[PDB]
């Protein structure tokens, strides 16, 4: 998410103006904020891609 | 430990020997559309911030 900086100055008419003008002018600093963390569940593991894990693990010995 | 090198290190060996120059051109079509999105985002959560102090 691109960061959103501070309300510079309460009012509507002068402030927030100018808080498009600048957070929205071609020219401005978008930083970057991440979202809260969504609950990935694990992706189940092909078989093709265990009898390639399990072919190394039997190269151990 | 740190000695083990992270995906984007393997990644950028990879993006490397596969195409040094063309990763640039791949980030500026990838750029135009991730901007876009997280700039409709970014006002409407300005939007909804102004909003919320003119309820207050």
């Amino acid at each position: 998410r691109i960061a959103l900086p501070a309300p510079r100055g309460s009012g509507t008419a002068s402030d927030d103006e100018f808080e498009n003008l600048r957070i929205k002018g071609p020219n401005a600093v978008q930083l970057v904020k991440t979202t809260p963390l969504k609950p990935s569940p694990l992706p189940v593991i092909p078989d093709t891609i265990k009898e390639v894990i399990y072919d190394m693990l039997n190269a151990l010995a | 430990l740190s000695s083990i090198p992270t995906a984007l290190t393997r990644w950028t060996e990879e993006c490397k020997v596969l195409d040094a120059e063309s990763m640039h051109d791949c980030v500026s079509v990838v750029k135009v559309s991730i901007v876009n999105h997280l700039e409709f985002l970014r006002d409407e959560e300005l939007e909804e911030r102004r909003e919320k102090r003119r309820k207050q």
